[PDB]
């Protein structure tokens, strides 16, 4: 018009970030008193609000520092606030409110607010006509301009409103975006839950799992779904038997005293205790400080033992007594284990080893004792005669192998001595009768990996109850023998056999010490210590899971490891199609398939809490009566409720009627509402103290037309309790009701190909039908009509297949055609009636077994006259055209 | 008057102007040139031997273009002014570790609107890394040979009996190259330790994993704690030592 | 005669500089010292080795600083230990100390507090050491859903990032609603996980904010007036709001909420303001209990719903946690030592707070039985009460009451604590007392430390100095000597307070001698001193343009950033509307210091059952060649 900005010259505010200015700055400016100042230029966003700017600094010297929030208020004299809901349902008539603000202290502005057109939405605004309202906004006041729209397609849609003031160089606009959600209700279907365990559930080391597509029989037409494939590792702790409590070993710490034999007896407990405590790491409970005192006892025992070392490097109870083979071998056994604790002279250790080999070993590989020890109780099980050569040779051999890593470089004959000693055990092992010898000899052989076949079988079978090696006599020999067996099993890596054996040792509740306990004490703790050392931190978890989606280019593999076991790995697919899951490797995992989709809601999603009935009738330049009825759906009456009412364009409530409603009667109307003149009063709020849940609470008032327009927007009424805004009920009202509503007519434009059979010609049909786009053409009879709240289903019977494509439907079969309720009035389909239908391939819905059709904008739906009507001369033209059309398609088909 | 309405610097004529002399009170409508806005046509009129301005107050100003828009991981500056008006350019720049997709990094505010599209910034990426022989990649966000991006770090661990050779960790640097070179996994070995104030008892120099090195101390010195060393993936544990005592 | 002692923190942290104090009491000439740190118990590796010389010029006192390497040897669930060995010439003094994997701190900042499905979460991770200084290390980041299940893992390095690690996560359109977590930790120390929460919800910005403000933060149970509340409604840009308000009250016991429907009031909003009152009568009627005393311990919440006259805008606001109390104040002894020295002044650090937990300013406090012992709380809500203790082994009992004029004795806050006698070596009756002036201490001020000595005249002359050590941020910050002349009961130490002392520090002092039955004796004491919380440097954001100029949408603006030179400043702008929906988990300098204070190895305000306890409670280990040493510490955390 005149004195106003052109719509095209106005650029609406679109930048409304909830957060921005995510930038970085470096204070490199010359410091003033340690403070550097930097001027930063920024461009403010479109949002009309206060910004809170937070700043954090990092310095090499000063460190981190968080500054106080600095606020920035951004405002305009004239602006628009377009209040859009987070999301709106498709094909549901909703009302949005555009509020115009004028903060000029004392100056009224004449504004023309316009709602731009958008193919996605259906409003009074069209490509042909603009939707404009000219309103007056008083100073220090705001005006609410209602808008009724209907979303057509789902997804992030855009709404834009512009405005310009007359006689002033001022303009503004808002361009926000809202989400459009399908009519259905969000739902999740657990398709499959499979445990992944290749080694255990799979074949040849691989496990295959075929997953079915989701049912989705109730899925809302023309809505996409998404299937999640969730993979997660299953961490499994290693079941390891608890270690012997450190407090139990307080007695093991002993001060070494006596001569050549007793010095070792007292040194044994302390050495094995410090060894066990180190492995199990229990110095925390035992006493961190105490360890040093223990080592001093070990050094003390070592130093004193040297005094009994003879020139031959052998050992005996006395310096004048003949050297003992066993004693010397034992000294090597303990000393070799103590090299980790204290300083052990190689010359002493290796010297004893070389003496045992060159002086005490026979050509056959047997070690012989020429001078038994005085303390026969310190030798443990070796004391019970019988197969002494096997027992003694094994004992000495064990000592040699433990000293190998230390004395192999100094003793050239050691490797041969070990092999020759093993040769003897290997040859005479099967003859052994006593469990003790079998246990100790088995361990010696196992060290070389020479315990195989029959020998291994004998060793394992000798154990009673698969948990212990025992013999008639003192228990200490059994505990000792079983300890040797445990060490052998650990050497064999036989994890299956160990647990019962270890459990038996622990249940014996033996913690060393006492008379004749040297061997039992030393062996039991060495075996238990080794068990803890070999024990794995956790069960191995290294799965290789791969997904095979029929619609994916290549396989998707996932490497599931222990460190990332809990990590939830996901794969998403739009298509509802079966797939295969292959997993292989060690460890366990979980496979879950869930499908999110919109399922048709049989019940009403809206107005679940409030019942609302709005009626509009002509009053006895115009007047009408607006009567609103409401009832609360609950066990008790509702609390204070709000009546958000919006007038029809050009209409306003009566001041007199409002005053009468304002008067008590549990109805409150703020004075602010009462004051507004008949002009610019398109919004009204009526507060109710409470509404009945037993019956309807009805109120009514008059409305007067002040402004005259061609296209009249329908009014709206919203009821809801103060505490809950979500649970509300909105009803629209408009004259001509006791469809012409532009909003109603616009919505049904894309229901199907709109046309009159009269304008339609034979040649026209042949031209359109043969087009490659058209996939199917059927002569159908409507067998049944199943109406619903959101989508109507029409069960069509295929009487003739004029043209068939993807859907290989035979004559006599039935197909279901679907269409939104908004199109029911436009289609006007009736049972027992025939129709000529054709459409695109994109119309298909579901899969082959239950393939359905969706009546879209490109769908041709022409009523086929019955034989009764065809006899009429007026219907002759159409009946004959349809007949010739069918003949040309069936006989000749399409050109090519 | 006796001429044709003057050609303004920012306005344009709408009439054909074929006549020579024009009657009194004749309004010469001036349209607003592209990239400019106003309430209406700045209308001139002929009176008193000159073309005066019927609309003195009404004037054409530079057409305002909306916000150029911000791109993820990027910032922009304005060129040729400090307002989003016709004739200004919005130059974009990607953040550290981000590279500009394309070579057009600007948006020029033109008569209709901003020119081009909002420049896109993409995080720099480094070539995928494979597992070293006899070694594995403990770190990383899974996925075998998936191109990493700025920031991601990678660690390497060798299998039992093997020790790494080179840097243990690395990360995708700013230019899309790894901060360090990929390491190798070499079989564990140890050279014969030089014991200060002491001498080796053994003659062997090369040692494998878990092999023990024996040594004695020169007179006047004695063992610092233990009396031997063990070969490990990290070296000799403990290290040979002789303290005065 | 010579006694060689060593001092280290109770817990040694990896990849951080640790200090060790070395001394040679009653020693002569030069004393060579070598310090080594081995792993426990194997002694496989020499983690550190330092050398120093203790000459008479340094009073036979010196220190050794060592940084334990992040060896892969310290690797489940079992605590690791190291052996600190100091060799003073021939004498060898060793000690086993606990080890912490904690490398430093990680602070996570998200651009917003709440997000909508389909939006991007921009967050920064600040990597710093124990001294809050920027470092370059490998960080592990996990995005955890409401269930507690991680939906995304990543490993990044902060090297060349100046301690600032910019990250981002895209929220899928389909996502579980609720509180989402961001877990982070250094690669070297997985145990120590730093977290930050952000809510995922479907929402739209309010348009205007509503503030529910009670006249008193609390409600006195015997207040006839009842709970008075002011409802403030204003647009986000500033302009005041005109509309109608729906206000209702309720009671909360734990997580159980009881609504008070009878209190529901509809009040008009005039010029962006309105008032509503919850009468005591309605409050007592709402509950089924006649006894009003029972309500004490519970809280009240106020729900307000403001609707504009346009009917296009509606906002829900609420204030919960309004304590129903009998007293406006609350007394705490958390900052007061639980041990006293018989025959010496016992200093109490009374902590008075409001029902909400905030400090109380200028609140009179005193000890029952001693009116003379009255004091006034500082800005931090702390007051000092010094009582004179008589020589006895009887447990000391103190009851502190507020003497706030204008209040009745029934409304005065009260609390009672018990203090145990400091056990002396061989019952020698030798004690040491440290006292510090109770006033808000700031970097740049000088703090006078008082050393009060108590012991028999026969041995008093022997003491010629006090050894003091300063503990800050979990490590030794400073160590020195305080000379003393024979006969002096008190000596003052002019201690300079620098930014290093932030946010707080402990001062532990001790002396040693040979008294009685030729027994080597160690007497120690410690005090906890609080320092004004603030940034070591400074950072400010203000306008760079004339104040007359008001920001317009799409207009250019100039910001003035003044801070430390060479510092990297990261910025962010958030719409106040976002805070209306959620204001939880906002990064503040105070929250950073909170984390630092939590990590503190010290567990007590000061003192202890004995000299050994004095060191351990402060987070220190003491070990001498003669035999005196602190007990072992195997706990990473402080006792409950
Ligand atoms: C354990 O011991 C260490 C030292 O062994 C303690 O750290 C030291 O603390 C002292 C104060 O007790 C600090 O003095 C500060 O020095 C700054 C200036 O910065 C520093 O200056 C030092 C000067 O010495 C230099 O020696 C080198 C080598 O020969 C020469 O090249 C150079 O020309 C100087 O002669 C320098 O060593 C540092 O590297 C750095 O430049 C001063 O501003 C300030 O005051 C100083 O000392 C006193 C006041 O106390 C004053 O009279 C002097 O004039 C001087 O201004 C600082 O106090 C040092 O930071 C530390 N010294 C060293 C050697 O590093 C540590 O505190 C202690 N730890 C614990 C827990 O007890
Ligand atoms: C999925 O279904 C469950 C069970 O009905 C429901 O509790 C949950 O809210 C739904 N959402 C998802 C995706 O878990
Ligand atoms: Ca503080």
């Amino acid at each position: 018009d005149e004195d106003i900005i052109a719509e095209e010259n106005i650029v609406s505010r679109s930048e409304f970030p909830e957060s921005w200015l995510w930038n970085v700055e470096d204070l490199k400016e010359p410091p003033k008193n340690g403070i550097s100042t930097k001027l930063m230029n920024i461009f403010l966003k479109d949002s009309i609000t206060t910004w809170e700017i937070l700043a954090v600094s990092m310095s090499d010297k000063k460190g981190i520092c968080v500054a106080d929030p600095f606020e920035v208020t951004v405002m305009q004299d004239f602006f628009i606030d377009l209040r859009l809901p987070y999301s709106v349902v498709r094909n549901e008539q909703v009302e949005i409110r555009a509020v115009l603000y004028n903060y000029r202290q004392n100056q009224e502005l004449k504004v023309r607010v316009e709602l731009l057109h958008n193919p996605a939405f259906c409003s009074l605004a069209t490509t042909k006509r603009r939707h404009q309202q000219t309103v007056t906004i008083p100073p220090k006041s705001s005006l609410s301009v209602p808008y009724v729209i209907v979303p057509l397609k789902t997804g992030l849609q855009e709404v834009e409103v512009k405005a310009a003031v007359y006689h002033h160089f001022i303009s503004d606009g808002v361009r926000k975006s809202l989400k459009v959600v399908p009519e259905g209700i969000r739902m999740n279907k657990t398709v499959a839950v499979r445990t992944l365990d290749p080694e255990r559930l799979g074949r040849e080391g691989v496990q295959k799992e075929d997953i079915p597509p989701a049912d989705l029989s109730d899925q809302v037409p023309d809505t996409e779904s998404e299937t999640r494939i969730l993979l997660q590792g299953t961490p499994v702790a290693q079941m390891t038997e608890d270690a012997v409590d450190a407090e139990r070993l307080k007695h093991l710490i002993v001060t070494p005293s006596g001569c050549g034999e007793q010095n070792m007896i007292g040194m044994t407990p302390t050495v094995i205790a410090v060894h066990y405590l180190d492995e199990t790491e229990q110095w925390e409970k035992f006493g961190l400080e105490k360890r040093q005192g223990a080592l001093e006892l070990i050094k003390k025992g070592y130093t004193q033992q040297l005094a009994f070392r003879q020139p031959s490097s052998a050992f005996a109870a006395f310096v004048k007594r003949a050297p003992s083979t066993w004693l010397t071998a034992y000294v090597v056994k303990v000393f070799s284990l103590a090299v980790n604790l204290i300083a052990i002279d190689s010359q002493v250790l290796c010297g004893a080893v070389k003496w045992l080999i060159l002086e005490k070993q026979k050509p056959d590989g047997v070690f012989q004792e020429d001078a038994p020890v005085i303390h026969q109780e310190m030798i443990g099980g070796l004391r019970n005669n019988n197969e002494k050569d096997m027992a003694l040779t094994a004992f000495v051999l064990i000592s040699l192998q433990e000293a190998k890593d230390i004395c192999e470089e100094q003793v050239n004959s050691l490797p041969g001595s070990i092999t020759k000693a093993g040769d003897f055990l290997e040859a005479n092992y099967m003859n052994l009768q006593r469990s003790y010898t079998v246990a100790i000899a088995g361990y010696a052989l196992a060290q070389m990996g020479r315990l195989k076949g029959p020998l291994l079988n004998k060793f394992l079978t000798t154990a009673k109850d698969k948990n212990r090696w025992e013999d008639p006599g003192k228990q200490l020999y059994n505990v000792e023998a079983t300890s040797y067996a445990l060490l052998a099993l650990l050497q064999l890596k036989d994890f299956d056999f160990v647990p019962p054996v270890v459990r038996w040792l622990n249940e014996q509740r033996y913690y060393g010490g006492g008379y004749g306990s040297t061997q039992a004490t030393f062996m039991v703790f060495q075996a238990l210590a080794q068990y803890q050392k070999d024990a794995p931190d956790h069960q191995e978890l290294n799965l290789d899971v791969s997904l095979q989606l029929p619609s994916r280019s290549s396989k998707i593999t996932h490497r599931i490891h222990w460190e990332s076991a809990s990590l939830l790995r996901s794969e998403e697919t739009k298509e509802n199609e079966g797939f295969t899951v292959t997993a292989e490797g060690k460890g366990q995992g979980t496979l879950s398939v869930v499908t999110m989709y919109h399922a048709k809601a049989k019940d009403q999603l809206t107005c679940n809490k409030f019942d609302l009935k709005v009626t509009i009738k002509p009053a006895p330049k115009n007047t009408m009566i607006l009567e609103i009825c409401t009832r609360y759906r609950g066990d008790q009456d509702a609390t204070m409720s709000i009546l958000d009412i919006s007038m029809m364009t050009g209409f306003a409530p009566d001041t007199d009627d409002l005053k009468q409603l304002a008067n008590g009667v549990d109805r409150y109307i703020s004075k602010y509402e009462l004051d507004k003149a008949f002009s610019d009063r398109n919004t009204l709020i009526i507060y109710l103290d409470k509404v009945s849940h037993s019956e309807d609470d009805c109120l009514a008032f008059k409305v007067h037309q002040y402004f005259n327009v061609e296209l009249i927007q329908p009014g709206a009424v919203k009821v809801y309790a103060y505490y809950n805004l979500e649970e509300s009920c909105t009803r629209f009202y408009h004259p001509e009701k006791e469809c012409r509503d532009e909003l109603c007519r616009c919505a049904e434009e894309n229901c199907f190909i709109q046309k009159s059979d009269d304008k339609v010609t034979l040649e026209e049909r042949l031209d359109k039908a043969c087009e490659p786009g058209v996939d199917y053409v059927y002569k159908t009879r409507l067998v049944k009509v199943q109406l619903s709240n959101d989508f109507d289903e029409y069960i069509m019977a295929i009487e003739q297949t004029i043209k068939s494509g993807s859907d290989e439907v035979q004559v006599g079969q039935q197909r279901t055609f679907i269409s939104p309720i908004k199109c029911r009035e436009a289609l006007k389909l009736e049972e027992k009636k025939h129709y000529l239908m054709w459409g695109l391939s994109s119309d298909f819905w579901g899969e082959k077994p239950n393939l359905s059709y969706i009546i879209g904008k490109d769908t041709w739906v022409e009523h086929w006259p019955e034989e009764d009507e065809c006899q009429d001369e007026e219907n002759q033209k159409q009946c004959q055209d349809l007949g010739a059309f069918t003949e040309s398609m069936v006989v000749f088909g399409c050109p090519n | 008057c006796n001429e044709l309405p003057p050609r303004r610097n920012t306005e344009i004529l709408t009439g054909s102007w074929s006549d020579q002399t024009y009657p009194e009170g004749t309004q010469a409508i001036y349209k607003c040139r592209p990239g400019y806005r106003s309430l209406g046509n700045i209308i001139m009129v002929c009176r008193k031997g000159e073309w005066v301005a019927l609309n003195p107050l009404r004037k054409c100003q530079k057409r305002p273009c909306g916000h150029p828009g911000d791109t993820p991981f990027g910032t922009f500056t304005l060129t040729g002014g400090n307002v989003f008006e016709y004739g200004v350019k919005a130059v974009y720049t990607c953040n550290e570790g981000y590279q500009l997709l394309g070579e057009i990094n600007y948006r020029e505010c033109d008569t209709d609107g901003w020119t081009n599209d909002i420049p896109i910034c993409e995080v720099v990426k480094c070539l995928p890394v494979t597992a070293p022989e006899n070694g594995k990649i403990v770190s990383s966000a899974m996925e075998p040979d998936r191109e990493y991006h700025f920031g991601q770090a990678v660690r390497f661990v060798c299998n039992s009996g093997y020790k790494i050779e080179g840097d243990e960790e690395m990360h995708c640097s700013d230019d899309g190259f790894w901060s360090k070179e990929k390491p190798k996994c070499v079989e564990i070995s140890c050279k014969s330790p030089d014991v200060i104030n002491g001498s080796p008892i053994s003659q062997k120099i090369i040692y494998k994993e878990n092999e023990r090195f024996q040594y004695k101390c020169n007179m006047g010195y004695e063992y610092s704690e233990r009396g031997d060393a063990v070969c490990t993936e990290s070296g000799w544990r403990p290290l040979p030592s002789c303290e005065e005592a | 005669s010579p006694m060689y002692s060593i001092i280290t923190p109770n817990i040694l942290r990896l990849e951080s500089e640790e200090t060790m104090v070395l001394e040679a009491h009653d020693a002569q000439g030069d004393v060579p010292v070598t310090v080594t740190v081995h792993d426990f118990p194997g002694k496989k590796l020499v983690l550190s080795s330092e050398k120093t010389v203790l000459t008479p010029a340094t009073n036979h006192m010196g220190n050794v600083t060592f940084t334990i390497p992040a060896n892969r040897e310290f690797k489940k669930g079992r605590n690791k230990f190291v052996t600190v060995q100091a060799t003073f010439g021939t004498q060898v003094v060793e000690k086993v100390v606990l080890v912490s994997l904690q490398s430093g701190y990680l602070f996570i900042q998200t651009d917003k507090t709440i997000y909508t499905p389909g939006s991007t979460v921009l967050y920064r991770i600040f990597t710093v050491n124990h001294k809050l200084l920027p470092v370059g290390r490998t960080v592990m980041v996990n995005i955890e859903n409401p269930e507690g299940i991680p939906v995304k893992q990543d490993s990044l390095s902060s090297q060349n990032q100046l301690g600032v690690l910019p990250l981002s996560w895209d929220i899928p359109e389909l996502v579980n609603m609720g509180q989402w977590k961001i877990r982070a930790y250094y690669e070297n120390s997985p145990q120590q996980v730093f977290s930050t929460e952000f809510e995922v919800k479907e929402y739209v910005l309010p348009s205007f904010e509503v503030i529910v403000e009670p006249t008193e933060k609390f409600y006195y149970i015997y207040n006839e007036k009842g709970l008075e509340v002011t409802i403030t409604a204003r647009f986000l840009y500033g302009k005041k709001v005109e509309g109608t308000a729906f206000v209702i009250f309720g009671i909360q016991d734990g997580e159980q909420r009881i609504s008070l429907p009878e209190s529901l009031k509809r009040i008009p909003i005039e010029d962006g303001s309105g008032e509503v009152v919850l009468s005591r009568k309605v409050l007592l009627d709402g509950v089924q209990n006649p006894r009003a005393e029972d309500l004490v311990g519970k809280s009240l919440y106020v729900s307000a719903t403001v609707i504009l006259h346009s009917g296009s805008d509606m906002v829900q606001a609420e204030r919960s946690g309004i304590p129903i109390v009998t007293s406006p104040y609350q007394i705490h002894f958390t900052k007061t030592p639980k041990y006293f020295k018989p025959g010496m002044p016992f200093d109490l650090m009374v902590f008075v707070t409001n029902p909400d937990g905030s400090p109380a300013y200028r609140v009179p406090v005193a000890v029952q039985g001693e009116d003379t012992v009255q004091s006034l709380t500082q800005g931090d809500g702390v007051a000092k009460l010094s009582i004179n203790t008589h020589p006895s082994q009887k447990p000391l009992s103190i009851t502190v009451r507020t003497k706030k004029q204008e209040l009745s004795e029934a409304e005065q806050a009260t609390r009672t604590m018990q203090a145990l006698p400091y056990s002396t070596v061989g019952n020698s009756n030798n004690y040491l007392h440290l006292s510090v002036l109770r006033t808000e201490l700031r970097p740049g001020e000088t703090l006078n430390v008082n050393f009060l000595l108590r012991m028999d005249r026969a041995h008093e002359a022997k003491i010629r100095y006090y050894t003091y050590l300063i503990m800050n941020k979990g490590r030794l910050l400073k160590a020195g000597r305080q000379v003393r002349e024979p006969g002096q009961d008190l000596v003052v130490l002019p201690l300079s307070i620098t930014t290093d002392f932030i946010p707080s520090f402990r001062l532990v002092a001790y002396y040693t001698l040979i008294g009685a039955s030729g027994q080597r004796e160690v007497v120690a004491d410690s005090v906890w001193v609080d320092v004004k919380d603030s940034c070591v440097g400074s950072l400010v954001v203000k306008s760079g343009q004339s104040e007359d100029r008001q920001p317009v949408p799409g207009q250019q603006m100039t910001l003035k950033i003044e801070g430390d030179h060479g510092a990297r400043v990261v910025l962010v702008a958030v719409d106040k509307g976002v805070f209306v929906l959620n204001k939880k988990n906002k990064l503040t300098q105070s929250k950073i210091w909170d984390v630092v204070e939590k990590a503190d190895i010290g567990c007590t305000p000061g003192s202890g059952k004995d000299y050994a306890g004095v060191f351990s409670d402060a987070g220190l280990t003491f070990t001498s060649s003669s035999g005196q040493q602190t007990a072992q510490r195997a706990e990473l955390q402080c006792p409950q």
